[PDB]
């Protein structure tokens, strides 16, 4: 209503925010498949929050009842199995969407100036997401849950001096137990969700401060019409809102297909050994991380030394933070970067996929050799970026976006 | 039909 | 090497026979404590009174979980390994693994219970289905001849052409109630019931997912039209 | 393995108490017919070595060699245990205890280690129970409960199990087992 | 745990931290044979295993008479079977007493030191224990 | 730092937000005792969130263990008694401070125009607080 | 009803030890203290762990175990007509004065199932379990002479020590709380002066 | 001192 909105606008900047962030907010008109994943990440975060709130209505964060409570959700709670599968598939889809989001950032140089803070907030979001998923995977209290938590927290025992004390303090016990379960449940259900929501708010605010990149890397703000609107810019609402609605429907089709027909996804979204209750005295023949942690695992497994392996695994994630300063290309988009940048992006993607694929299996000779090679390539993609971004010859970026 | 399908394995012989 | 089994979760009779087998030969050591008798009866089509009379041996109520008197610690002490809860064993191991495991027990005097398992070597489980299967041994029997996947059947009778192999699971004749096919069907029904127990929402999941996907296709048509239009 | 054909001849002395085919007529003597050969051999060795005390068998197995015991065990395992009759007033409680055990007290059902039909597991050494005399079964359960019989091994399977059975439970379950087949 | 009542060549099972601890009263011939078993162990000096800094590297116990080993097989955490017999028919003729894992056939000597080429990659753990008195030990507090 | 803040401000609304909300935001200079309670309500909300997060690490939301888990917090968790007392006294102080805040609004007509939305959001906060405290 | 005031001293280790002895011997037969551990009771009362295990742990439990009892609540509710509540927090549920008056107010009432009634807790399902010590108390409450081990003063001390232990059991953090609170308040008074001065400086 | 203060109420006579 006109009068109601006039009353609100005098007392709340509703119309002002709407015209500053969604309408009258002109994003590049050449977004492609790779720009669906921010909105899909928001959708998956909302799905995780809702389904987690509902699982918490029935979950028991105790070592004696966690697994039994999960089965109670799966069988006794009306549609509880739907909510649980939504949550597990939503964690896996959160990591799928976020990895594709980060790979878009890599492809189109979206981390470069002025979006360095956007990239840093996104990486903080990624760290929070990894912590959240790790602590959630302990909640079912299956064999995989318990033993993956055991190994991951023993990693903190690799710190030379304070490692063992730090690991014990994190566990809250001399081993992984119900104390660790309840603690990780509290962190996973409130603390990290709050941190993630705040980080997402900061991320979107920084983006809207500096504006979106585009597949061509063209700074659309340079060319503006008489009204001040970029020539290659269109209002986010309604054009990209409807585009993101279509993307959300497609994502929901895939998401519901997985939920209702293949919730386990061949044992990758719901690992088979995790359907057995945690046993402190019998460890699985082969213990592997959830798929979305597998690459870094491979890196850690590729290093013969324990402390060096932990340091390398941490650096594999920390280097993405400095990525904005590693890239010295005069152009943003891979479309106009030299052959070296394209080759190294291909190498990095292949190495990441191979690291994930070989970290999901028991160690093998070819697997170990390829994991070490891919660790070298993964770190070289970043370490050599400041050099091969300068050595290459880049194409001239068009004044107007293509399409 | 179901009852025959579900008959317990153990059969006990009782006096009378 | 596992053996494939085609498990039909819509077969109420097979699931009922599997539930009977589980209640009689299995719940002595194994619990199904994440699963209630009431839900099992509802999904298998067993009347509640019939479920109470025929499958509930522990004095539990219809709505009670399929708990057993054997405690995990006691059974671990007695057998050397705790008999795991079998509600989700179909998901933990898969139906093919269970089908091959329950048919792979063979006499092995070197073992604590006189038996070993091809699928689960040095398993701590006694061969509790020996009365049905009969004495199974690692002996010499006729196996279909295969040469690089060149599998020979009899063109006329349609039965396999066989040669003797001396490292095969052979059931000693006239040692069990059921022949090979009858024990195969018994194990198939048991594994079908276990598959239902692991995933009791499978059929409803498929139905609901079909309807959800139909709705999402409809909504996609509308959203795609609202997008491509309004992008002109 | 033992030879049933020779065990028959070697088992004639035993048939005085256990019956010619191992189906004892007197309740206090256990039926050896159809009992697991492994279990029979273990019991005979235990009685020889004093691990199980049967006063009625004092010196009866000392002169029998290992092969003679194996032959006798094979002969008795080659027979069929006759099935008795359960007391109607006790069959319900005994059946409930045998098939279900006690969830609250944590007592296992007997149908796991001993088959639902009470035939035991011959390879595992779990004795055949169905058809066994109610008096003998009750005596063995009482002996396990009181620790009189301890040849069930260090794991104390049956000592622990019988610790959870009352006298009424023992009588009812023995009566049920007498008619179990 | 009161350990002065363990007759030569027998062990008791204590329960510490959820885990089973075998406390074995190791006789003479056993400790005479153990120095002759170094040719079949993957970690005879317990370089990579887990044990306190005050136990002997070879015997892996505070004193040779007593052997306190957490009875959890390194490979998949199964409880090894105690086999003090000299040459069991199914352990082979080279056996000199020790621990035989039944699940996957992992072997350890009486000092808990794993044999070579077995599923168990490390020796059996030595828990942190001490001698309060000649007949009693405490499993859980380090020796002073 | 000057250079660091220049870098941030070109990429984040840091200084602009600081100077729109906290600095260069000119409030009446005659705030009295009754205007302490918005900041105190914020502090009590932060305390409730933090103490409740730490209580959730040891609480068991089951009828069998809820009371036992609370006593576990009081007795077995190091300083868990402190955290639980902070939480309960913080709920009581939250309602004390919120009631004094609402009474300030009543006294000085802070609900009147143009602050009707402020008052309505405050009442929604009060409803959420009632539900939160009850649960 | 009118209660008798008792001055409970939670620093009296000897009194709390006597109360713990009385609770373990006369009260843990039907009442659990399942929310506190033997180890913490020993630590707070100054009782050595070995002495605590020998003298106060009768259930075979470990020092670190909760002070549980064999009498299950359902069985006790059936037997007595009311479940003996866990007494760990009873000093907070009822208060020390109420407990002191209640444990001394049992008198003989043949109309009751257990032959006793209580002035503080009329028609209570508790049997008078301290009758051997107090003696035969009858109705104003008077103790029949030469019927109990202890006189009125000696029994009051026994109840006072027991109530003191119950008072500690309900609030084991009270002494540590008053110690920590003193420093927290001292710091806040210290911090207030700096905050007050800082505010005064700026508001010139 | 503490040992006497904590002496169990129940005293048992034992042979020898
Ligand atoms: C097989 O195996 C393996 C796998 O697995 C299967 C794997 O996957 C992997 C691969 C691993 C991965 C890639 C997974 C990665 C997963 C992770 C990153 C998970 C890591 C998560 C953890 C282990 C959690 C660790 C958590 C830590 C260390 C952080 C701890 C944080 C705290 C405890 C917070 C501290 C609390 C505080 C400070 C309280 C707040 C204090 C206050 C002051 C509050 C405010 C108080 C007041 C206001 C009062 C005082 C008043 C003041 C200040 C005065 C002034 C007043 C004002 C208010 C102004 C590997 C290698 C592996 O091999
Ligand atoms: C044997 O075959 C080797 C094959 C290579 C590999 C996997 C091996 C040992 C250390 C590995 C490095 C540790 C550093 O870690 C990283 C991250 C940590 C940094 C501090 C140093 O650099 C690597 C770039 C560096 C690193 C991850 C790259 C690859 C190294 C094994
Ligand atoms: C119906 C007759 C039964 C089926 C089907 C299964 N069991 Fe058992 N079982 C028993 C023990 C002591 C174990 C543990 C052995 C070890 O860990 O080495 C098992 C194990 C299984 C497994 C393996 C599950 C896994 O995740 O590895 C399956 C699939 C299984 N059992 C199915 C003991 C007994 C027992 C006591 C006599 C009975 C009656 C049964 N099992 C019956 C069945
Ligand atoms: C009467 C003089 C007996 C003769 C002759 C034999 N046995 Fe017997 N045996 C007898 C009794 C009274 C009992 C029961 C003991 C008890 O505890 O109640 C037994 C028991 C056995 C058993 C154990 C059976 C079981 O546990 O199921 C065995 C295996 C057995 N006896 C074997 C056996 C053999 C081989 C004999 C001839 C060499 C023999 N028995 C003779 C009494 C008598
Ligand atoms: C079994 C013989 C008991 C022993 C020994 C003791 N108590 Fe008891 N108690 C018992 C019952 C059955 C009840 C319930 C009575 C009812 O009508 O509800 C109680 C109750 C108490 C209470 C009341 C607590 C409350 O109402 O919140 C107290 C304070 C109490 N008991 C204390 C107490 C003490 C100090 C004891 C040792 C001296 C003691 N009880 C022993 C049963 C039994
Ligand atoms: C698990 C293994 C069990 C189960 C759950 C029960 N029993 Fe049975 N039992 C078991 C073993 C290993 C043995 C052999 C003991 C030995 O070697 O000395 C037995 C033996 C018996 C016997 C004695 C049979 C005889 O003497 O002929 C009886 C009477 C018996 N067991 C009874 C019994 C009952 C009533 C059970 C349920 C309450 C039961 N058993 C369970 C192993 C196991
Ligand atoms: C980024 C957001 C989140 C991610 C990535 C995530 C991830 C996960 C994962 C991977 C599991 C393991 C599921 C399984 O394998 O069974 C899990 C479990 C769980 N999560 Fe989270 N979660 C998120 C947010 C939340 C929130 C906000 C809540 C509650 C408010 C929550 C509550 C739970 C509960 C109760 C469980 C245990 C039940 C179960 O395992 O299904 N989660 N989570
Ligand atoms: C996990 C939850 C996340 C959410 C909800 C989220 C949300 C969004 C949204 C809505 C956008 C705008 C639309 C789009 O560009 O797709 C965006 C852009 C962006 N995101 Fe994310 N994001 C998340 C995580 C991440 C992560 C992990 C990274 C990188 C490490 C990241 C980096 C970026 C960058 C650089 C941009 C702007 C680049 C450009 O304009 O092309 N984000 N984010
Ligand atoms: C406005 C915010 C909140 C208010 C007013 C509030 C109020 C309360 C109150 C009155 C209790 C009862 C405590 C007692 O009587 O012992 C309670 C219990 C509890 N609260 Fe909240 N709460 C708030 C936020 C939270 C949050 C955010 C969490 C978790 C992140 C939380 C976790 C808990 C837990 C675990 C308990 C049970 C343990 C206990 O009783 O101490 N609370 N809350
Ligand atoms: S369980 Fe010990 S070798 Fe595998």
């Amino acid at each position: 209503m006109n009068k109601f909105m006039a009353w609100v606008d005098a007392r709340f900047p509703a119309t002002k925010m709407w015209e500053d962030h969604l309408s009258k907010y002109y994003a590049p008109k050449n977004f492609n498949f790779w720009y669906f994943f921010g909105s899909l990440a928001l959708l998956v975060l909302v799905n995780q929050i809702l389904t987690g709130i509902w699982l918490t209505m029935s979950f028991t964060p105790s070592a004696e009842e966690a697994f039994a409570s999960v089965e109670y959700i799966m069988r006794d709670v009306d549609y509880g199995w739907i909510i649980r599968y939504m949550h597990s598939t939503g964690a896996s889809a959160f990591f799928i969407v976020v990895y594709l989001h980060m790979f878009r950032g890599l492809l189109y140089g979206s981390y470069q100036k002025p979006r360095e803070l956007v990239w840093i907030f996104g990486m903080l979001i990624y760290l929070a997401l990894m912590a959240e998923a790790f602590m959630g995977y302990l909640l079912p209290w299956g064999q995989m849950s318990y033993w993956g938590a055991q190994v991951i927290i023993s990693l903190f025992g690799a710190i030379p001096v304070v490692g063992e004390d730090l690991a014990q303090w994190i566990r809250g016990d001399f081993l992984i137990s119900g104390i660790t379960l309840n603690r990780f449940f509290a962190l996973h259900v409130i603390a990290l969700p709050i941190v993630l929501l705040g980080l997402v708010v900061l991320h979107i605010l920084a983006l809207h401060e500096v504006g979106s990149n585009n597949p061509d890397g063209v700074d659309i703000k340079k060319k503006k019409d008489e009204n001040g609107v970029p020539l290659d810019g269109i209002a986010f609402h309604p054009y990209y809102t409807v585009k993101d609605i279509v993307g959300v429907v497609v994502f929901l089709f895939i998401f519901c297909t997985v939920i209702f027909f293949f919730p386990e996804m061949g044992g990758y979204f719901l690992e088979k050994p995790n359907f057995e209750m945690a046993n402190q005295f019998k460890t699985p023949e082969h213990i592997a991380p959830v798929w979305y942690f597998t690459p870094f695992y491979a890196i850690l497994r590729a290093v013969p030394d324990k402390l060096m392996g932990v340091v390398a695994m941490g650096a594999a994630i920390a280097v993405l933070f400095v990525l904005p300063w590693l890239d010295r290309s005069p152009v943003r988009s891979i479309r106009y970067k030299g052959w070296l940048s394209k080759l190294w992006l291909v190498i990095f993607a292949v190495s990441f996929v191979i690291l994930g694929y070989y970290g999901a299996q028991a160690p093998s000779p070819l697997g170990t050799t390829l994991s070490r090679v891919c660790t070298v390539l993964y770190f070289a993609f970043f370490i050599l970026m400041p050099f091969y971004t300068r050595m290459e010859k880049t194409k001239p970026v068009p004044e107007r976006v293509t399409g | 039909a179901i009852a025959k399908r579900l008959e317990p394995v153990g059969k006990v012989c009782v006096q009378g | 090497q596992l053996d494939h089994v085609d498990i039909d979760l819509t077969d109420k009779a097979a699931m009922q026979d599997g539930a009977r087998t589980f209640a009689n030969y299995c719940m002595g050591c194994h619990s199904a404590k994440f699963q209630r008798y009431e839900r099992v009866a509802t999904d298998l089509g067993i009347p509640a009174d019939l479920m109470m009379e025929k499958l509930v041996f522990t004095g539990a109520k219809i709505g009670d979980h399929m708990d057993i008197g054997m405690k995990p610690a006691d059974a671990k002490t007695w057998f050397g390994a705790a008999p795991p809860d079998l509600t989700l064993v179909a998901r933990v191991r898969g139906t093919d693994w269970l089908y091959s495991y329950l048919r792979s027990f063979y006499e092995d005097p070197k073992r604590p219970w006189g038996v070993n398992n091809v699928i689960f070597p040095n398993v701590g489980m006694p061969n509790v289905l020996a009365p049905l299967q009969g004495r199974q041994v690692i002996g010499c029997k006729q196996v279909q001849v295969v040469e690089d996947g060149k599998k020979q059947f009899d063109p006329l009778t349609g039965t396999p052409l066989t040669h003797e192999a001396c490292d095969q699971l052979t059931v000693v004749p006239k040692t069990g109630e059921l022949n090979e096919a009858q024990f195969d069907e018994k194990v198939k029904n048991l594994v079908t019931f276990l598959a239902y127990s692991a995933n009791p929402n499978k059929l409803a999941s498929e139905r609901i997912g079909t309807y959800v996907l139909l709705y999402l296709a409809f909504f996609f048509v509308f959203a795609y039209l609202l997008k491509r239009e309004y992008w002109k | 393995a033992g030879d049933a054909a020779a065990g028959q001849a070697k088992a004639a002395v035993c048939g005085a108490c256990h019956g010619a085919d191992g189906n004892s007529p007197a309740p206090n003597f256990p039926k050896l017919a159809g009992q697991g050969e492994r279990y029979l051999l273990k019991q005979m060795h235990d009685i020889k070595d004093g691990k199980r005390t049967v006063l009625e068998m004092t010196g009866l197995l000392t002169n029998l060699s290992d092969q003679d015991l194996a032959d006798i065990a094979a002969y008795f395992a080659s027979q069929k245990m006759s099935v008795g009759m359960a007391d109607p007033n006790l069959v319900a409680q005994g059946e409930a205890l045998f098939r279900g055990g006690k969830i609250a007290e944590g007592m296992p059902a007997c149908t796991g280690c001993h088959s639902p039909s009470g035939v035991g597991i011959a390879t595992a050494g779990f004795p055949h129970l169905g058809g066994q005399h109610a008096t003998y079964v009750a005596k063995q359960l009482t002996d396990f409960r009181e620790g009189t019989r301890t040849n069930d091994g260090d794991t104390k399977i049956m000592q622990s199990i019988a610790a959870k059975l009352s006298n009424k439970d023992i009588a009812a379950i023995s009566s049920y087992i007498q008619g179990l087949h | 745990v009161n350990v002065g009542k363990i007759d030569p060549g027998q062990q008791i099972i204590a329960e510490w931290r959820g885990k089973p601890v075998f406390i074995v009263h190791r006789t003479k011939e056993m400790l005479d044979a153990l120095p002759s078993l170094e040719g079949q162990l993957a970690d005879p000096d317990s370089k990579a295993s887990e044990q306190p800094e005050y136990v002997d590297p070879k015997l892996r116990s505070i004193k040779p008479e007593l052997a306190v080993i957490v009875g959890i097989c390194t490979h998949l955490g199964c409880s090894p079977t105690f086999r003090p017999e000299v040459a069991p028919a199914d352990l082979g003729p080279d056996w000199k007493g020790g621990y035989f894992c039944p699940c996957h056939g992992s072997h350890y000597d009486l000092a808990g030191r794993v044999y070579k080429g077995q599923p168990a990659p490390l020796n059996l753990p030595i828990p942190p224990y001490t001698f309060d008195a000649d007949d009693v030990i405490t499993i859980g507090v380090d020796q002073e």
